[PDB]
């Protein structure tokens, strides 16, 4: 059959966001979503992290 | 938010350090300031007094 597939949206600050990457990383149980446009911005994190 | 309330904290308190180091940087250089004005004060009461020392010896000479 077809699952729920329910939506999660999350929120707070920048390293505590990288500290969750890292455990929904190790949680890996939910597909990615942009949703970009509003209000928000890229999230383009570093050249530093970049390199 | 909580997180809302937690980022204007720390953005306001990374302000409020940054203007208590500028402002105990501006105290340093007005304590600078009053250092060298009284050094400058200093220098032109020895001249002073020099001065009138040099004007008695030059009246007590005529």
């Amino acid at each position: 059959m077809i699952a729920p597939m329910e939506k999660l949206v999350l929120a707070g600050p920048k390293g505590r966001a990288k500290e969750l990457l890292q455990s929904l990383q190790q949680a890996g149980v939910v597909h990615l979503e942009t949703l970009r446009p509003e209000a928000l911005s890229a999230y383009q994190l570093s050249p530093e992290e970049r390199a | 938010s909580k997180l809302e309330a937690i980022l204007s904290q720390e953005v306001e308190a990374e302000i409020q350090a940054l203007l208590q180091e500028a402002e105990a940087k501006a105290e340093a250089v007005k304590r600078e300031a009053e250092e060298k004005a009284k050094a400058l004060l200093q220098a032109r009461e020895r001249a002073l007094e020099a001065q009138y020392r040099a004007a008695l010896r030059r009246a007590e000479s005529a």
